[PDB]
Parts: structure tokens; C-alpha cells; sequence
DNA sequence: TTTTTTTTTTTTGAGCGACTGCACTACAACGTTGTAGTGCAGTCGCTCTTTTTT
């Protein structure tokens, strides 16, 4: 669905397919590149007419669509009408992930029937195929969809010893289960800091300074920008709104004022391109190699103030700040715009004002955004109300698939 | 509704003001304002203008009207002018005066014009437009366009030979003949052969002296294309194209 | 007047012919060779601004709209579909003139497209 | 006492010709509008005439 | 000579059209190369069209 | 320069290549010979067409006099038996329908030989004629100078 | 209240009037046959001015 997820899919399948032993004819059939759903169907800026709309289907044998949670209903219907009568489609994504961008929920309403299980004949088929004991699902409502689904529960990067997976399992349960998960011993992974008044805001800014300590240490020591980006990609703040005291531009302006107060970052008031500002792009640009949601660090290597970006290929690219089409300060990212990325130490900041954005799926995506360490800055009543209030979307798929 | 006005709207408003009964006294105010009128270029006169000038300065004493014009130059009928208004004015007035002397051209060209236009009677086919033989100037009687051979005559009618010809072929052949004459006048003019002689004084013919008189844009482009083929640059004075269309 | 003049834009560039050249590239080349040299070799595409909105309703049909109407009418008459349904579809969008003149235009375009379809589907 | 002179009058003339074609050629039936279309294609030809 | 003049006439008719039909020479891709159609480039275009466009009219029926 | 843009100007040598080309007025919009008012005849009456063509010919004669009276030293004319009619060889030419042929042929229809005899009849020291020669030897010489 | 992305053009003159060829009947010379005038049909040239006012 997005170009950044396409780049991550390309680098992941590139580093994955070279490991497995292949042949000279098998290396020729390696998938070349991953395309956007607007680029695969041939979407135009002016008109909504596709190149493979209804008449000529895409000449494909197998189509692997990654991250189907960000696929809305109209994009799914436009993808369906483009497929021929012989192509095999494999959808990827998480069931409990965040909902789609526009109106609709395709992957959630599809994978809601994955909890029922397989069929009685399909269980014996999978036991004959895999050679192991595959459990069977009780009852039969839609055998095709329940057979086509699968559920992944065994996570390899984190187990029951880590509190991140236990918090993600307790998010789908009641809020008291999440309070118990955070409460006892914290699993040495999740910390809870109460944010009510201005002194808690100063303590949160001090803990963000302690989180961005290695980044500022590598920035002030005038080191290589690759280690600077690698230290910046370890700690990240996640906010809900955009403006106000609780948002993107509010936390960004407060962090800039705090770096102006304490001797951490020297900033000229009229230059707007001081050394050490983090920027992010808002529009895609395939000519420069940067996608939407990519971070860059502006610094002086000796030839002038240039912004270094970390490419997924392992290299670093130094671009002129005049060559950037869009640039916004990214000291704190939104949870919707931080999807696809991964951070080692995440810190969620929730606003005190009651908002329909903070719900169960938002906290689940904030929990799964962290690799190892996660911090929280919210009230107890907001965290109790966000878990119970699930973002349900009323759709006719529950009745159409049942008959 | 918008309160705007136009160029002919001023004439229409003045004709409607003089059309009323009180506006005649306003015309007397004009007789109080200027008790004389000298109207130049009377061939380019709308009927509203002549109706106004007849409303003001028809037969009142102490006021004079002097219509200085030329019926042989009324070429703006596409714009709104009309020679029948001039014929009505000539039928209305009583006295006529004419200028005999011509101070511009050589006497050879003057004699050619007085010979071509006085072949038959009433060459302009109207009774109220008479042609008179003009007289050349005494100071310009020594103007001679001389070639390498001898003195070139004034008018040279290049008769294209043939029984019947089309439009594009005739235009192309006459454009090629004109370009050949231009390059012959410019090639011999830079060596001191073709000259313009006033008495004993001589001047070589440059590219700015020869001018091609056309009527339409297509034949002007034809002349320019037939002249730029022989390495002769030419300008178009009637070019009204916008700079924003390049 | 001591400056160098404008040199020619045409210069011999190094180019190696690849192994797999698709048919679409040859079609885009032989549709317009100078345009394929400009917009594909040096990637220079002269992007002109879009046309402004006209001030009045279309009384006549000429240009791209007439060509698209004729193309859709020829694709409809090649399957012997109802021409009146496509007439109502084009009248509901306001692309046709109002009243009888749109009917006359649709009748003459249907006559021309039927005369073309009588030759097209004769050997299909 | 004060008025605004306009240089181009073709726009208001074309607008009045379009208004005349709207108030005259729209309510005609088919048997008259066929002859009107045979005489002129639109108001532009009438204005050019 | 008559065919050599009619081919030049057809080339000047198709390159620069009339005042009602847009000619082939009125294009943003051809005005960048040359501003005025020189006879040398005209003969080059003629030679390239004789080299390439000949099987168009050779196998036409 | 066009004939309307040459009114009141001055030129040493003037070439008129297309002074014999004429155009016939089709619409019937004339002026009455008694009331001197603009009469527009919506019906295709031949009298209105003739009365409009007479005014068109008078306008062409006035344009001819304007274009002729702008030369100072030398003027050159392009004469040809131009036929506006679609017939190629009909035995008569339409030069009498133009402004120049009305003075050359004295307002009478003639042939190409009649036009040539009418041209050769008015031969003086100032008025001469020559045939149109198609031929080119060399374009020009630049003769540039240093700055 | 939040958020996704996209680079491909295309079309366009038609009625007026002649040139040329084929077909069909009228009429006179040698029932039949050759020449002339007229009608129908396909093809092609052509052509659509000028300008300035506070």
C-alpha cells in the first residue's frame, strides 16, 4: 500500500532469498521489485481510470500483497476487478493491527473468522501435508474462508519472557489485565510515568533527554552521520494529535525550546537549518530515493549543512536541504504515520483530552511499535477507557459471509 | 447597467442630444464656444458626425466650416467610413477648392498617374468623384532612378506571360520576379551602378528604399518567404501579432 | 559582440542496446522518434499547463470530446448495443447540447458510426 | 460626469448573441430546429454574419 | 521535375498546414532542434523517410 | 507594408506584385443612389448584388490610387491575365472585373492578347513594360565589417 | 481526528466547382451501326483581406 513498506519488503525479500540455496533457473525467477497498489493498477493523477481496470487483467501468476491492514475497501475492490481467473493472491498483515485509512475494514472482517478454526476435512488435509497434528475447528459456517485463513501466534523476536508480547496480548483483553501486566514487576520492559501537571511535563522532557542522550553525544562529538542516525533510530516519541500542547508541532516546539534552554543544541533563529534538527518527508519522491515516513538528520559534514538519510540498502545519502520537497520536525511521530517503522525504545504520550483516536488499536500499535523498551505517559482513566472502547466499524461482511 | 461607454456611444449620445428640441440651443452654445470649424480628413466621416456638423454649422452667420479631405483616399469603409456621406456633403455645400501642386513624387510618376487614371471619363465610376490632373513640383523635377544601362522609367508594368493562370501560381511567380528584381537592385546597388540622382547628387539604393505593397497577410508571407530564400532579410510593418504567442 | 554563438543541440551520445527490448518501447519510439529521444533519453518532457474552464455550455462538439464520443459510440455499435442508452448517458452528463441540437448531433454521429460498423463487423 | 471607457466590445456582443440564441433557439421544436441548424451551427455563425 | 516539385509542395503542406489545420511543424519537439526548416535538414528528413518509411507504401494495398 | 498602413507615408521604390488580384463581394449591403442610406437586402436580388459590386469596385479603385500614389522615384506593377472563374481556358479573362484592368482595358472584357495590346497602347517615356523572367543566379554578398 | 498516492496521448475542413470516364438514348448513315449530347459517379484544386478611436 505504501512506498516505504514496499522498500522494506524489497530489502527483506532481498536479504531473505539470497540465503536459501537456489539454481541458475531459480535465480532468474527471483521477484524483481515490489510495487505500490496505485502503481500496479496504473492510477493517474488527473483521472481515476486504471490501465488494468476491467478489460485487460495483469499478466501475473502469483501476487503477494504485503500489509493488507492498510488496504481499504475501494482499493480492495479495484484490486479484485483487476485479477484474472487464474492468479493466486497471498495477503499479509496482522489481524489486530490498526484499521484502514479510508472508510472500510477488509482485513479485520476477513480474519475475524480465523478464531473458529479450519474444517474437519481440511484438518486431515493439513495433517497429511505437514505430517503433524493440526487441530480442527468446531462447526462449519464458511469453509472456504476459514480454510484460506491462518493465525500466527508464536512470535520469535519476543516471547512470554518479554513484557511487550504480554502487553499486546492483554490489550485485546480487558483493561484490568493490562493494568496487572504493567503492575507486577514491569517485566523490565514497560515503564509507566504519570503525566498530569507541568512538573510531569518537565520530567517527561528530562526522560526524553535521557532517551536522546546517545544521539546528542554522537551529535556533539562530530562523528559520522551513520552512527548518528543509528542512535536516533533507537528512541522515539509517539503522540496522538498534531497541534496544541499534546501533538506533533507542540511537542516539537517544546523540544526545540528545551534544546534552546539547555546546552544541547545550538540554534540560530533566522537560519531554520541548524545542525541536529530531525526532518521527515510528507510526499513520496522516487527520484531522490526517500519515501513518506522517512527520517533525515541535518548536520554539517564540512561541505555545508546537509540532511543525511539512512537508505534501507545500508548506505547514507547526503541531500541538500533545498532539494527536500517536504520537511516537518519529527521529535514525536503520530501513531498512524509511524506504521511500518520499528524503534528500539518507544515512549507513548497520550493527551488528557478525551478523543476517539486513542482507542484499543492505537495502544496496540503503540505497544507493537517498540522493539524492547516502552514508556507510557498517560492517565489511568484514559488508559482504562481506550482499551474498552474498540474502534468497531459496522459492515455487511458479517452477514454476507454467513450465508 | 454597468455605466460604461464606447467610442461610437459618444457620437450617438451627441446626436441624440442634438436630436432633441432644447439641444438646438445647446448647439447655439457650441456657436458660443467655437464660432469656426476646420475638419481634417473628411473622407473618414461617419453619417452621425456629418449630421452633428450640419446641426451646428449649416447656415448660421459668422460661423465658418472648412471640410478639408480627399474622396480618392476613402479606404476605411471596413472601419465604418462611407463615401456616400461625402457625396451628400458635396451635394449640400456650394463651393469647391483644390490643391494643384504635388510636392512628393517625381514628375514621371505624376505623369504616369495622370495618364493611367485619365484614360476614360469618371474613372472612379461615380459622378461626384472627379479626377483632376495634378502638377509636379519645380524643385523635384530632377529626380531620376538610374540603372547601370540608362535612366530607368517611372512605371514598369511586369506583364506575366501566358493565357490563363491560377491564383497561387501567379502569386508565386510574381513573388519570385519581385525577389529577383530586389536582388538585382541590391547586387548592382552596392557597386555604384543603380543610383537615385537628384540633379547631380547621387545616392546608392539600400535595402530600406525598396518596399513591397501587399494587401493580405498570406501574400505578405509569400513575399517574405520568396525574399528570405535569396538571403535578403525583410521586415513586416503590418505585423500585429502578440509577443505572448511566441 | 565578442561572445560565442549557440552550438547545436545534436551530439553523439554513447548508447548500448540492451538484451530485452520490449515491444511497447518500440511502439513509443515509432509513434514519435524525436519525442522518444527527448522524454526517454534525456528525460525532458515539456509539461504544458492545462486548459482553462470555458465560459459557456458546449453548443457544438469538436476536438477531443467529439473524438471520445465517436470512440465510445463505435465501441457501442460494434456490439449492436442500444444507442439510445448511451445517448441518455451522455445527455445526463451535460456533454451534449441542450434540446434538439444534441439529438441531431447524436443522430448524425450514429449514422456515421453505423456506416463504419457495417464495414467493421462485416469481416469480424 | 464620470464614465469608464472600454476598449473591447466583442465580449458583451458575444454575450448578447448567446442570450439571444438561448431565448430564441432553445424552445423550438424539431421541425424548426432542423432548419435553424441547417442555417447556422450555433450563435457563433450568426455573430460572424 | 514535376514530381520533385509536387513532393516539395506536399512536404510544405504537411509540415506547415493552413490557417484551419494545425501543421506538423507547429510542435514543441521540432522547434527545439531548429527554428527555421533549412533545406539541408529537409533533405536529411527526406533521406531518412526514404530509408525507413519505404516498406509502408511498398506493401500497401 | 499593406495599402491601409501606407496612407500618408513615403517610399522611394514601390513594388506591387498583387495589384491585379480582386475579390467579389457576395453579400447584398449597398447604399441607395438617391437617399444615400445603408440598405441591407436579405433577399438575393441581383440589383442589390450589382449595386454592392459597384461600391466594391470603387473601393478597389481607391485602393489602387492609394497604392499607386505612394511611390516617389519608381513603381513596378505585376499584371497577369488572372481568371477568378473556375474554368481554365474559357476564352476570356476576369481582369475587367479588377481595378487595374478597368483602366487598362477601359472597362471592357478582353483576352490576354487584348490585355497585352492595351498595355502596349499606353507606352510613354515614364510607362514601360517587360515580361516576367523566372531565374536566380546568386542570393547576395554579406560584406560584413569589424566592430 | 488520523491518514494513502499517481505520470500515458488521442483530434482536427467541407462545400463549390471543374476533369475525366462510363453509360444511355437520339439521330443519321449503311434492321443494323457509328457519332453526338447529356446524365451519373469518382477525383481533385481551393479557399476563408485591410485597423484605431480617452
Amino acid at each position: 500500500p505504501t512506498g516505504k513498506a514496499a522498500a522494506r519488503l524489497t530489502e527483506s525479500l532481498g536479504k531473505a532469498l539470497r540465503q536459501l540455496p537456489l539454481t541458475d533457473e531459480q535465480k532468474k525467477r527471483i521477484p524483481e521489485d515490489a510495487s505500490t497498489l496505485h502503481r500496479l493498477l496504473g492510477a493517474q493523477p488527473g483521472s481515476q481510470r486504471l490501465r488494468h481496470h476491467a478489460g485487460n487483467p495483469l499478466h501475473l501468476d502469483v501476487l503477494v500483497v504485503d500489509e493488507a491492514s492498510m488496504i481499504d475497501l475501494p482499493m480492495m475492490s479495484r484490486l479484485i476487478d483487476a485479477l484474472p481467473d487464474h492468479a493466486r493472491v497471498i495477503f499479509l498483515g496482522d489481524r489486530d493491527q490498526l484499521a484502514s485509512v479510508e472508510a472500510g475494514a477488509v482485513l479485520g472482517d476477513i480474519c475475524a473468522y480465523a478464531n473458529a478454526g479450519f474444517t474437519a476435512e481440511r484438518a486431515r488435509q493439513l495433517s497429511r501435508l505437514t505430517g503433524t497434528h493440526v487441530p480442527a475447528g468446531t462447526g462449519t459456517e464458511a469453509a472456504s474462508l476459514r480454510d484460506s485463513l491462518c493465525l500466527l501466534q508464536k512470535s520469535y523476536r519476543f516471547g512470554s519472557d518479554s513484557g511487550i508480547g504480554q502487553l499486546a496480548a492483554a490489550i485485546n483483553r480487558g483493561d484490568k489485565t493490562a493494568v496487572k501486566t504493567v503492575f507486577q514487576q514491569d517485566f523490565t520492559d514497560i515503564e509507566k510515568r504519570l503525566l498530569q501537571s507541568g512538573e510531569d511535563y518537565i520530567a517527561m522532557l528530562e526522560e526524553a533527554l535521557a532517551g536522546y542522550g546517545r544521539y546528542l553525544d554522537l551529535l556533539q562529538a562530530r562523528a559520522e552521520p551513520d552512527l548518528i542516525i543509528q542512535a536516533f533510530n533507537e528512541y522515539q516519541l509517539l503522540c496522538a494529535l498534531r497541534e496544541g500542547p499534546f501533538g506533533v508541532a507542540g511537542l516539537n516546539e517544546r523540544i526545540e525550546q528545551f534544546m534552546q534552554q539547555k546546552r544541547k543544541i545550538h540554534r540560530h533563529p533566522h537560519s531554520r537549518w541548524y545542525e541536529g534538527r530531525p526532518v521527515m518527508i510528507a510526499r513520496n519522491d522516487s527520484a531522490l530515493g526517500l519515501f513518506n515516513g522517512d527520517i533525515g538528520i541535518a548536520l554539517d559534514r564540512g561541505q555545508g549543512t546537509r540532511v543525511w538519510f539512512a537508505m534501507p540498502d545500508g548506505n547514507i545519502k547526503s541531500v541538500q536541504p533545498s532539494r527536500l520537497p517536504e520537511h516537518e520536525t519529527t521529535w514525536a511521530m503520530t501513531v498512524h504515520k509511524s506504521q511500518g517503522s520499528e524503534f528500539d525504545h518507544a515512549a507513548l504520550i497520550l493527551p488528557s483530552q478525551r478523543t476517539p483516536v486513542v482507542t484499543r488499536e492505537l495502544v496496540y500499535t503503540a505497544v507493537t511499535r517498540a522493539r524492547r523498551r516502552l514508556s507510557l505517559y498517560a492517565d489511568e482513566r484514559i488508559l482504562s477507557a481506550a482499551i474498552a472502547t474498540r474502534t468497531e466499524r459496522r459492515s455487511g461482511l458479517a452477514a454476507l459471509f454467513s450465508s | 447597467r454597468r455605466g460604461e461607454l464606447g467610442f461610437d456611444d459618444m457620437l450617438s449620445r451627441l446626436d441624440s442630444a442634438l436630436r432633441s428640441e432644447s439641444g438646438e440651443v445647446l448647439a447655439a452654445a457650441i456657436r458660443t464656444r467655437f464660432p469656426v470649424a476646420m475638419i481634417d480628413e473628411f473622407q473618414d466621416t461617419d453619417p452621425q458626425q456629418y449630421r452633428i456638423f450640419r446641426r451646428i454649422w449649416h447656415h448660421q452667420p459668422e460661423t465658418a466650416l472648412l471640410l478639408i479631405g480627399d474622396p480618392k483616399q476613402a479606404i476605411y469603409a471596413f472601419r465604418g467610413a462611407d463615401i456616400f456621406t461625402y457625396m451628400k456633403a458635396r451635394s449640400e455645400v456650394h463651393a469647391h477648392y483644390t490643391l494643384d501642386t504635388n510636392w512628393r513624387s517625381a514628375p514621371g510618376m505624376v505623369n504616369s498617374v495622370n495618364k493611367l487614371f485619365s484614360q476614360t471619363d469618371d474613372a472612379f465610376m461615380f459622378r461626384e468623384i472627379p479626377f483632376i490632373p495634378v502638377k509636379s513640383a519645380g524643385k523635384n523635377q530632377a529626380l531620376r532612378f538610374v540603372f547601370k544601362g540608362e535612366t530607368q522609367p517611372a512605371m514598369k508594368m511586369w506583364l506575366m506571360e501566358g493565357e490563363s493562370c491560377g491564383v497561387g501560381d501567379y502569386q508565386s511567380t510574381m513573388a519570385q520576379v519581385c525577389a529577383a528584381q530586389i536582388r538585382d537592385w541590391l547586387q548592382a546597388g552596392q557597386r555604384g551602378e543603380a543610383l537615385l540622382m537628384n540633379g547631380d547628387d547621387a545616392r546608392p539604393v539600400r535595402a530600406s528604399d525598396i518596399s513591397v505593397l501587399v494587401r493580405s497577410r498570406q501574400e505578405a508571407a509569400q513575399v517574405r518567404d520568396a525574399l528570405t530564400l535569396l538571403e535578403i532579410p525583410s521586415v513586416y510593418l503590418s505585423n500585429r501579432d502578440s509577443v505572448f504567442e511566441t | 559582440q565578442a561572445g560565442k554563438a549557440h552550438s547545436e543541440f545534436v551530439q553523439p551520445l554513447p548508447f548500448t542496446l540492451p538484451e530485452t527490448v520490449p515491444l511497447e518501447t518500440l511502439q513509443r519510439f515509432w509513434a514519435h522518434p524525436v519525442r522518444a529521444f527527448f522524454q526517454m533519453r534525456l528525460q525532458v518532457n515539456f509539461r504544458t499547463e492545462d486548459s482553462e474552464i470555458p465560459d459557456t455550455e458546449p453548443f457544438i462538439l469538436e476536438g477531443l470530446s467529439r473524438y471520445q464520443i465517436n470512440q465510445q459510440l463505435l465501441n457501442a455499435l460494434v456490439e449492436q448495443d442500444d444507442a439510445e442508452r448511451l445517448f441518455r448517458r451522455f445527455r445526463a452528463a451535460g456533454d451534449l447540447p441542450y434540446g434538439a441540437f444534441g439529438e441531431i448531433f447524436w443522430e448524425t454521429q450514429c449514422q456515421e458510426m453505423q456506416q463504419l460498423a457495417d464495414r467493421v463487423i462485416a469481416c469480424r | 460626469f464620470e464614465q469608464q471607457l472600454i476598449e473591447d466590445e466583442s465580449l458583451l456582443r458575444y454575450q448578447a448573441c448567446a442570450d439571444f440564441w438561448r431565448r430564441h433557439c432553445y424552445p423550438l421544436p424539431r421541425e424548426i430546429a432542423q432548419v435553424v441548424f441547417e442555417t447556422w451551427k450555433g450563435p457563433q455563425a450568426l455573430l460572424r454574419d | 521535375d514535376s514530381t520533385l516539385q509536387k513532393a516539395r509542395t506536399k512536404f510544405l503542406q504537411a509540415y506547415e498546414g493552413n490557417m484551419m489545420v494545425r501543421g506538423e511543424g507547429d510542435d514543441i519537439w521540432y522547434q527545439r532542434l531548429w527554428r527555421q526548416l533549412t533545406p539541408e535538414t529537409m533533405e536529411a528528413i527526406v533521406e531518412q523517410s526514404q530509408r525507413f518509411l519505404l516498406p509502408l507504401f511498398r506493401f500497401n494495398q | 507594408v499593406t495599402i491601409h498602413k501606407s496612407k500618408g507615408l513615403e517610399y522611394p521604390l514601390v513594388w506591387l506584385p498583387f495589384i491585379t488580384n480582386f475579390r467579389v463581394q457576395e453579400q447584398a449591403f449597398y447604399h441607395d443612389r438617391h437617399s444615400f442610406e445603408a440598405v441591407l437586402d436579405l433577399n438575393a436580388a441581383p440589383e442589390s448584388v450589382d449595386l454592392a459590386e459597384a461600391e466594391r469596385l470603387a473601393e478597389d479603385l481607391r485602393l489602387l490610387y492609394v497604392a499607386l500614389t505612394r511611390s516617389v522615384w519608381h513603381c513596378s506593377l505585376g499584371v497577369a491575365p488572372l481568371v477568378r472563374r473556375r474554368g481554365d481556358k474559357k476564352g476570356d479573362t476576369d481582369v475587367h472585373q479588377s481595378a487595374l484592368g478597368r483602366l487598362l482595358q477601359k472597362g471592357e472584357p478582353q483576352d490576354a492578347a487584348g490585355l497585352r495590346t492595351c498595355i502596349e497602347a499606353l507606352c510613354d517615356d515614364d510607362i514601360a513594360w517587360q515580361t516576367a523572367q523566372t531565374g536566380d543566379n546568386q542570393p547576395w554578398q554579406v560584406n560584413d565589417v569589424s566592430t
